[PDB]
């Protein structure tokens, strides 16, 4: 069960990581919302933001959450360059994709899927 | 030591960058396929596969071809035994129904038996 | 077409097997004097590369590939060739289609 | 071409009249041969350098 | 309102369903007989733990454990299910 | 030989037709539906029965490599003439 | 122990005595090429394509019939085999049409496959090739014998399994032609498995001729559904389309063999279809409307039923999903009242213990009885493979077979008792003398047809049975582990309709007539509209418009077999589970997603939302619907034939008789035979 | 083609057409297949 | 044999032979299975933790002088517990030759960069970070080099579909290119191609 570390020996060091990640994308997200010329407002962005950490909120393993912050540091250094586009930015908004049927009844309606 | 010690189950669920919709309303289905009865090699019933259910497919208005929306209709994994199979299923956090490997049973042959004395098994013509 | 009328494809599916891209989508059901014959024979032009698999894999000389290049169109779906759009640009190409295959046979 | 037919296809001619002929024709565009398992690097000299396959 | 149907799922091979067996064997036939109108069902399983379900009116369905219990517990504790019509 | 349906529309060889409550007829208005007038059942049905005097025959479609793979035809039953599986063309024993 | 040393290829492997060199070589894992040799069929060898060589001999030997002996060494890929085997495949394709293109078999062909794998890569034939005349042995079997290279696979199969004796070989040399010699069809049960069984195109499916290719064609595994047997069978279809049904190898059922109807039914599963929800008009006649129109429609009326005012009807191809979601809606108004079609006596022990409805021993059973007992079925129509797997352990294992009933040809000779059901009295009483040969039999079995269980004395023919193998099992040389009392069903959705506590037969809603009704499928007409009261809101859920549909009120459209992950449990108690092939067309839905959408919004929500959680309900009311291919046995057979005793019904003097007595009764039995082309144009060929 | 003409043919057009597209006769693609589903039609007589 | 099977050279066999064994006897630590293919190829396969230590060695030892990096790859074969095989292709100027090291490694760990023994694997092995997910530790700039800038998940993994799980469409309401979910007009017609008659007796696994 002895397997080789990434970058946490433990949860501590990995979940002081993410702290530090997520410091940095709060302070990062106004300067994407003024480059950017995004039409959305800094709260908006920054509750985006708390809805992207909170859905890998899960995870108790440490590679994985280490591979998580290496992939979330280099979507921080796309972003602080001007690297995505607005396109890329705004994809985190799903604002032309209708929301999907949730309950039972919708669902039966509308097609075959569960 | 440069190691660590790590207990908790596999999770590359969050990694792999599947969506939702096709992670927790998936069934995978693990199985040796069958043998095609029109042929009688036996080759293509070696190794276990992974498949999934499958999903809608329609019409298309202009040409009438075979319009899907699902993007794992095409996916067949091919694993040498069945553990495998079922850790790289639950690895990945896919719902699996595992079939039985059906072996057929061993007969016993016999030219000898077409020509009986005094059984049923003589033959009515050759 | 044979020189009696009949067209030559008796759908095998082998140009659809062997079509790199998966331009040519076929369709067949015995037809009324019991012929095997087809009912859907499709080729996407924007889909197809033109390298010539599916006429040199044709065991009857059915489909062929023309010589015409200007044949560009303004619309998407004017590229999205049936079977009576290719029967008909083989009736129009086959005084030209014959004398080429009579010219290239011999080196195949 | 090789002379192996199985690998190469037949003539035209030889397809329409022999059987073994159609027969490797019709295996040979429809699966295509069979190619014993390995794995190979083979590089030639094109004209930007060396050109590699693996 | 009262009893509909009564389950017992039980096993062949485990002896944690044995005592549960020996009331088929011994105390069933008589029940029938005094129960002419309960659908009374015995399902057999391979690995199952002893089981029995009572259901009343409108779709309530409840369940007792009857795992290492002997005939007179088993028998008892059909005469709650049949007794009690809550 | 290419019949008409009542909403004006024409019938393939292969019997495709738009229905009248069928909307995909808004592809056609304004503009053409490209259907071929040369049957190929109707075409084949006009060749003549050949008339051979042997046991079986051997049939390539005419043109030797240009045509279809040699096949062989028995012509023992009289009632019916043999049919060439490619071709269509159809032969019969004289006797 | 007698196993004996041989070598393959120098590796060292023990085998049985009588072992042939084919068998030895696939268990070290070599498969020689064959076309004659099937391991079902007896060995013929007439195609020398097996021919291998032992080492210190000079000849080649046929592994498909050379016994093997101590010490040999088999040597699989020397020279000299090669050189037989490209020689053996050059005579084969010297004669051989040019029909690749235009035949079904391309794609699929043993010649083909082993003609790249061990054949030569030219022809040297410069002569002129035979034409075969063509032969016509029905509807089904496309023939075409200019492709047929001689293998008497024909021969075998209808002299071994169909037991038909009308194939053969007429000629002598190479003008020696595999036909019938006259305009005879080839008519029986298993008509079709020929086409599985002939290595070159020369039978071909006929419905299924000129419409696909086998490598464009995917593959679900899925289980029939047409009779009880429950037949594994892989579906192929290309692009949302069913194109045709073949056999899956499954050892304990239907070994790798299909009835023509299971094969044929498909193309009537295409049509006549119900693909959106009708319902009643002002006139009285049904129109197409929304989902949620016709649900509130319906739940608005059995919001209004309470008690005995709502019954059902189940089906005959009725998923376990479906019938215990109705049954869970049903019992929330507290109504018991649910029906199916098909009738099971009910006096005395009842469906409580699985005894006294199951095929207790197993269908492989009959290898091991020596004396088989029949009464008042016809097995050759209602479960054919069961029929099958008699014949053969009649053939084999030398079977000892009895009938009580209508003589009728089971295509073996067996021992005809007549069909007055009182002499069954003297069975249990012992004045005949087949009560002394069950008593000598050491694995007696006795099989009685669901058929006879739908006439009147059903209850009195059921307990006059169960006395019979009470008074064998407790009183012959039994061992105690055989199971003798065996019941032989006709409907998919019987057993796991009984198993979850339905009360079969519709004299409980004649007692006390419904105000509402539902149908699972049930196109029996065993319940009009006549019976019923004036005003009846008869609610019709299926695929098919047969026989229910035009007196329903409101139509809703499921799902068939082909459609829908689904539980059948069989005649033996095996549970097995459907996958999807295709989709429901149109609006058509799965129907326990229609009941449990249906309580949703009638207020009477069902606690499952997905499939796992209907299954995890399935296995609450009985464990054994969720084991799949697994059976489980059934005790208690001793307190059945106890209760059975309470009740003395009287057998009338009827004899007993099947609906089924020829080959025209067997292609059109329900809804999606009724609706089918192919079944039709089989009758059509049957009558004349 | 004036000294070596092509072989004449019953099917091979006697009118050719230039390139149509933008034109009203122009080529519109549809699908060449009859319906695979075959729905159940009610009766039209009331069960009364 | 002559015209049309391929000549066999046995002169290399027997060289590549010898340098393998040279190889793992100079370097047992490391080193875990030596073979020779039939075309003469020699493949080293060794323990990942001798990443650097091995390149090195035929980067600098007198004998070897593998000073070029040809390919540097990523096989995926999700049937072993460790599903990924980074495979190095070394070529040597001064003795004229070729040789190939593989090694093996899961998601989850590292595997040491070799950007100090050959640079140009400081885009290669980056490539494998864009498409199979293999992390290399201790690398200058890894980041993604040939899918799009918000892309998630590694194409060339064979549990990822052919066509993604997004495709990109230009939408005038918000006037610009957006992300939906697939949905093919024509889908993908899946082929079964494999022939069902064994073909090459020696390859040949023994059964179960
Ligand atoms: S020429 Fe076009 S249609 Fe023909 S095989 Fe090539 S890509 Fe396919
Ligand atoms: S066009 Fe030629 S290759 Fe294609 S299906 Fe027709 S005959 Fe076969
Ligand atoms: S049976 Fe096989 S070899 Fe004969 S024509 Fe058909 S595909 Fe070709
Ligand atoms: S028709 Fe087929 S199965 Fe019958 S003898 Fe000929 S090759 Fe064998
Ligand atoms: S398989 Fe043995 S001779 Fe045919
Ligand atoms: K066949
Ligand atoms: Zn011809």
């Amino acid at each position: 069960t002895s397997v080789k570390p990434i970058f946490s020996r433990d949860m501590n060091e990995a979940k002081r990581r993410v702290r530090e990640l997520y410091r940095a994308w709060y302070r990062e997200v106004p300067n994407t919302v003024h480059l950017f010329q995004l039409d959305i407002s800094v709260k908006q962005g920054r509750d985006k933001v708390r809805e992207m950490f909170k859905k890998n909120a899960h995870v108790t393993d440490p590679r994985v959450v280490d591979l998580l912050v290496i992939k979330g540091k280099m979507e921080l250094e796309e972003t602080i360059n001007v690297w995505k586009q607005r396109t890329h930015v705004m994809r985190f908004f799903h604002e032309t994709e209708a929301p999907r049927p949730k309950d039972f009844l919708s669902k039966f309606y509308v097609g075959h899927d569960p | 030591t440069q190691l660590i010690t790590v207990d908790e189950k596999l999770d590359i669920t969050t990694l792999t960058g599947v969506p939702e919709e096709h992670i927790k309303t998936r069934k995978a289905r693990i199985f040796v396929p069958a043998r095609n009865n029109m042929q009688s090699g036996v080759n293509n019933t070696k190794k276990w596969k992974m498949e999934f259910d499958t999903r809608e497919r329609w019409e298309n208005p202009l040409m009438g071809w075979a319009s899907t929306a699902d993007p794992l209709s095409n996916l067949v994994l091919t694993f040498s035994t069945k553990e495998d199979a079922i850790a790289f299923a639950e690895k990945n956090g896919w719902s699996y129904d595992v079939e039985e490997r059906k072996v057929p049973k061993p007969k016993s042959k016999s030219y000898g038996a077409n020509f009986s004395w005094n059984k049923r098994t003589r033959v009515s013509t050759k | 077409r044979y020189p009696s009328g009949e067209e030559r494809c008796i759908a095998c599916k082998l140009c659809e097997a062997v079509c790199p891209a998966q331009a040519i989508t076929i369709e067949a059901e015995p037809r009324a004097d019991g012929s095997r014959r087809t009912t859907r024979y499709d080729i996407d032009m924007t889909k197809c590369i033109y390298c010539g698999f599916c006429q040199e894999a044709c065991p009857v000389d059915a489909i062929v590939e023309g010589p015409n290049f200007e044949f560009s169109t303004e619309t998407h779906e004017e590229l999205l060739y049936n079977k009576e759009k290719l029967l008909n640009n083989g009736d129009k190409w086959e005084a030209e289609i014959a004398a080429n295959i009579q010219a290239d046979y011999l080196y195949r | 071409k090789v002379d192996d037919a199985k690998v190469s296809p037949p003539k035209r001619a030889e397809m329409k009249t022999s059987m073994e002929s159609l027969i490797h024709h019709f295996k040979l565009y429809t699966e295509g041969y069979q190619v014993p398992p390995g794995a190979t690097y083979t590089a030639i000299e094109a004209p930007k350098g060396e050109f590699g396959v693996y | 309102l009262g009893l509909r149907e009564i389950r017992i799922h039980l096993c062949q091979r485990s002896p944690g369903s044995q005592g549960v067996r020996d009331f088929i064997e011994k105390r069933y036939v008589e029940l029938k007989k005094a129960n002419p109108d309960l659908p009374i069902l015995i399902r057999e399983c391979s690995d199952v733990q002893p089981k029995l379900w009572a259901r009343y009116a409108f779709g309530q369905e409840k369940n007792v454990s009857l795992n290492n219990f002997s005939a007179d517990q088993v028998t008892r504790a059909l005469e709650n299910v049949l007794s009690s019509k809550a | 030989g290419v019949r008409t349906s009542p909403t004006g529309e024409k019938v393939t060889h292969t019997g495709q037709v738009y229905d009248d409550e069928d909307y995909r007829r808004v592809r056609f208005v304004g503009r053409q539906k490209e259907v071929n007038e040369n049957f190929a059942i109707d075409l084949i049905a006009e060749q003549p029965v050949s008339q051979v005097g042997s046991r079986v025959i051997s049939c390539d479609g005419g043109g030797g490599a240009l045509g279809h793979p040699r096949v062989y035809i028995n012509l023992d039953k009289e009632t019916k003439t043999g049919t060439c599986g490619y071709c269509g063309l159809q032969f019969r024993q004289q006797h | 122990s007698n196993l004996i040393e041989v070598f393959v290829d120098g590796q060292s492997v023990m085998v049985e005595p009588g072992t042939t060199v084919l068998q030895a070589c696939e268990k070290v894992g070599m498969q020689i090429p064959r076309f004659c040799y099937h391991e079902r069929l007896s060995v013929a060898g007439n195609c020398r394509m097996c021919l291998v060589e032992i080492e210190k001999a000079p000849k080649v030997v046929a592994a498909c019939a050379m016994p093997v002996m101590k010490g040999w060494n088999i040597l699989t890929n020397s020279e000299k085999t090669k050189k037989a085997r490209e020689g053996v495949m050059e005579f084969l394709l010297a004669n051989h049409p040019l029909d690749c293109p235009i035949c079904d078999q391309g794609g699929e062909c043993d010649l083909q496959d082993q003609s790249m794998m061990f054949g030569s890569d030219r022809s040297r034939f410069l002569e002129g090739k035979r034409a075969v005349e063509d032969k016509n042995i029905g509807p089904l079997v496309k023939t075409i014998m200019t492709r047929c290279i001689q293998c008497t696979r024909c021969i075998r199969f209808a002299s071994e399994i169909a037991g038909v004796d009308d194939l053969g070989t007429t000629g002598r040399g190479n003008d020696m032609q595999v036909g019938t010699y006259i305009e005879k069809m080839f008519m029986s049960e298993l008509s079709g498995n020929i086409i599985d069984i002939c290595p070159v195109g020369a039978l071909t499916s006929k419905p299924y001729a000129f419409t696909a290719r086998p490598w464009e064609t995917r593959k679900t595994e899925s289980i029939d559904v047409m009779d009880a047997v429950g037949s594994n069978i892989v579906v192929s279809t290309r692009t949302g389309e069913v194109m045709r049904i073949l056999p899956r190898m499954h050892e304990d059922i239907n070994e790798e063999w299909i009835s023509d109807k299971t094969r044929f039914a498909y193309d009537g599963l295409k049509r006549q279809r119900l693909t959106e929800p009708m319902v009643r008009n002002e006139k009285g006649l049904l129109t197409h409307t929304t989902w949620e129109d016709a649900l509130s429609r319906v739940a608005g009326m059995l919001q209004s039923c309470q008690g005995n005012d709502v019954a059902a009807i189940a089906g005959g191809l009725v998923d376990a999903e479906a019938l215990i979601a109705l049954k869970d809606l049903l019992n929330r108004v507290d109504s018991d009242t649910l029906c199916t079609e098909e009738v099971f006596p009910t006096a005395g022990a009842g469906t409580d213990l699985r005894s006294n409805y199951l095929l207790n021993t197993t269908i492989a059973g009959v290898e091991e009885a020596d004396v088989v007992l029949l009464v008042g079925t016809n097995p050759r129509f209602e479960a054919p493979l069961f029929n099958a797997r008699i014949r053969k352990s009649w053939l084999h294992n030398d079977l000892k077979v009895a009938l009580i009933g209508s003589p009728v040809d089971l295509t073996y000779r067996y021992d005809h008792l007549g069909d007055s059901p009182k002499i069954l009295q003297d069975i249990a009483s012992g004045s005949h003398p087949f009560s002394q040969v069950l008593q000598e039999a050491k694995k007696p079995m006795v099989v009685l047809g669901s058929s006879a269980l739908q006439r009147n004395d059903g209850a009195a023919i059921l307990a006059a049975v169960s006395n019979i193998a009470q008074k064998i099992r407790t009183s012959s040389g039994v061992t105690g582990d055989w199971k003798v009392m065996n019941i032989l069903h006709r409907i998919a959705s019987q057993v796991a309709a009984l198993d979850l506590g339905y009360k079969p037969g519709v004299e409980a809603i004649r007692k006390n007539p419904p105000k509402m009704l539902f149908l699972l499928g049930a196109d029996g007409g065993c319940v009009t509209r006549q019976d019923l009261p004036k005003d009846c809101f008869i609610v019709y859920q299926g695929h098919h418009g047969d026989v229910g549909a035009p007196i329903a009120d409101v139509i809703l459209p499921g799902a068939a077999y082909t459609e829908k992950s689904a539980t059948y449990v069989n005649t033996e108690g095996r549970a097995q589970q459907t996958k999807v092939a295709v989709m429901p067309p149109g609006l058509a839905r799965e129907d326990w997603k229609i009941i449990r959408a249906l309580s949703e919004i009638a207020g009477m929500t069902l606690p499952y939302d997905t499939l796992d959680q209907v299954r995890n309900r399935l296995e609450e009311v009985s464990p054994n619907l969720v084991r799949y291919d697994d059976v489980e046995g059934a005790n208690y057979f001793q307190q059945a034939s106890e209760l059975s005793k309470l009740v003395n019904q009287q057998l009338l003097a009827d004899p007993l008789v099947p609906p089924q007595l020829t080959i025209k009764d067997f292609y059109m039995t329900d809804s999606i035979s009724r609706a089918s082309q192919t079944m039709a144009k089989c009758v059509k060929a049957v009558t004349e | 083609p004036t000294v070596k003409p092509p072989t004449a043919r019953k099917f091979i057009w006697t009118n050719h057409k230039f390139n149509l597209s933008g034109t009203p006769q122009q080529y519109v693609p549809y699908s060449t297949t009859r319906k695979k589903i075959q729905e159940w039609v009610p009766p039209s007589t009331p069960y009364k | 044999t002559r015209p049309t099977v391929r000549p066999r050279n046995d002169v290399a066999h027997k060289q590549l032979s010898a340098f393998g064994e040279y190889v793992a006897e100079i370097l047992p630590k490391y080193v875990q299975q030596v073979q020779v293919s039939c075309f003469s190829e020699l493949e080293i396969c060794i323990h990942p933790d001798g990443v650097i230590p091995v390149l090195t060695f035929l980067r600098d030892h007198s004998n070897a002088q593998f000073k070029s990096l040809a390919d540097l790859t990523a096989v995926d074969i999700p049937t072993r517990q460790n599903r990924f095989e980074i495979v190095y292709n070394l070529l040597s100027l001064r003795f004229n030759s070729r040789i190939r090291v593989k090694t093996y490694t899961d998601e989850l760990t590292p595997v040491e960069s070799s950007v100090s023994v050959y640079k140009a694997a400081n885009w290669y092995e980056r490539e494998i970070w864009d498409m199979f997910g293999v992390f290399f530790a201790n690398h200058p700039d890894l980041r993604r080099i040939l899918t799009d800038y918000g892309f998630e998940g590694h194409p060339f993994r064979k549990d990822f579909p052919l066509s993604g799980y997004v495709e990109l469409r230009y939408d005038d309401e918000v006037k610009r290119v957006v992300a939906e979910p697939v949905e093919l007009a024509q889908e993908f017609r899946k082929f079964d191609l494999n022939s069902p008659w064994e073909a090459f007796p020696a390859y040949r696994q023994p059964p179960e």
